[PDB]
């Protein structure tokens, strides 16, 4: 199954589709061609809770009930390397008006 | 525009894949939409109609267009060489505007429409509803 | 590969090229960034949603579903969609 996240930190935002099967490092090296930084300074997380590296999307609890394309997951994105990790920080999005 | 006037049976079924209740509609001998009832989304049924007449699908609530069989037109084909046609009935990917459209439309009465400040040129799209007797005005021309 | 979408919120949207050239507006400001001046974020993020909902789903039997629309957010949604052209 195709898994289709929202990859969101700061103020940025991927939209990216991914295999179940597939694994935390993989999508962390998909991170690396867009954002050109290495696995090793990222930390990749959903919900709080911190993902690792070797466990798969599916099992991280990506399925294609979780995240479609029209309602995707997200996954938390937190940088600076062995040298101090950045807490986990997402600005919320701009709020809808009156009705 | 109209069905064929064989009289040769034909033995089909609607499956509809859609969440909305959609209406089928036999279009005549002489071109005008005449229609059946309805069916609630997941439901079945099976049907009697005949070769080459033509049939169309939509939201039975605000006639909005499904496809039947991937295309906008079903024609029933040779009733046997197996036995029951199949007529799946789905949702397009609606374009983001004509969806937009719906939700609106479906939030407020066209009546109080006026008073829902957005350019007036969009005023005049979704004042515009669709229709079958217009949409056949619109396949009528391929 | 990727094109950036720029909400007028500050927020970016990082989304395929492919994706990206549903929007007949979009297809012309590339051909790299956009900008939208008028479009904050809580409306291109449902944008690009629609475009991976387009991508995915068109040309195809698996049933297609529903694009789920929340009342708040129609009007500046419907706005948006007019203007991008799809
Ligand atoms: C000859 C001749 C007669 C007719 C009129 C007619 O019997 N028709 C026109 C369409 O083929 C439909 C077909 C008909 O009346 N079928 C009986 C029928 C009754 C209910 C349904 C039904 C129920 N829910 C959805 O459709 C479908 C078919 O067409 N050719």
């Amino acid at each position: 199954m195709d898994v289709f996240l929202m990859i969101r930190r700061h103020k940025t935002t991927i939209f990216t589709d991914a295999k179940e099967s597939s694994t935390v490092f993989e999508l962390k090296r998909i991170v690396e061609g867009i954002l050109k930084r290495p696995p090793d300074e990222q930390r990749l997380y959903k919900d709080d809770q911190l993902l690792d590296d070797g466990k798969t999307l599916g099992e991280c609890g990506f399925t294609s009930q979780t995240a479609r394309p029209q309602a995707p997951a997200t996954v938390g994105l937190a940088f600076r390397a062995d040298d101090t990790f950045e807490a986990l920080c997402i600005e919320p999005f701009s709020s809808p008006p009156e009705l | 525009l109209r069905s064929v006037n064989s009289r040769e049976p034909s033995q089909v079924i609607f499956c509809n894949r859609s969440p909305r209740v959609v209406l089928p509609v036999w279009l005549n001998f002489d071109g005008e939409p005449q229609p059946y009832p309805t069916l609630p989304p997941g439901t079945g049924r099976r049907i009697h109609s005949y070769r080459g007449h033509l049939w169309l699908f939509r939201d039975a609530g605000t006639h909005d267009g499904l496809l039947v069989n991937q295309t906008e037109l079903f024609v029933p084909s040779l009733n046997v060489d197996g036995q029951p046609i199949f007529a799946n009935i789905t949702l397009p990917v609606y374009t983001l505007k004509e969806r937009c459209l719906q939700v609106v439309r479906s939030l407020v009465k066209p009546e109080n429409y006026r008073r829902l400040d957005i350019v007036r040129s969009l005023y005049e799209d979704l004042e515009d509803h669709p229709n079958v007797q217009k949409d056949l005005e619109r396949l009528t021309q391929e | 590969m990727y094109v950036k979408l720029i909400s007028s919120d500050g927020h970016e949207f990082i989304v395929k090229r492919e994706h990206a050239l549903t929007s007949g507006t979009i297809k012309a400001m590339l051909s790299n960034e956009v900008n939208f001046r008028e479009i904050p974020s809580h409306v291109l993020s449902k944008v690009c949603m629609y475009f991976t909902y387009k991508v995915r789903y068109t040309n195809s039997s698996t049933e297609i579903p529903e694009f789920p629309i929340a009342p708040e957010i129609a009007l500046e949604l419907l706005m948006a969609a007019n203007f991008l052209d799809c």
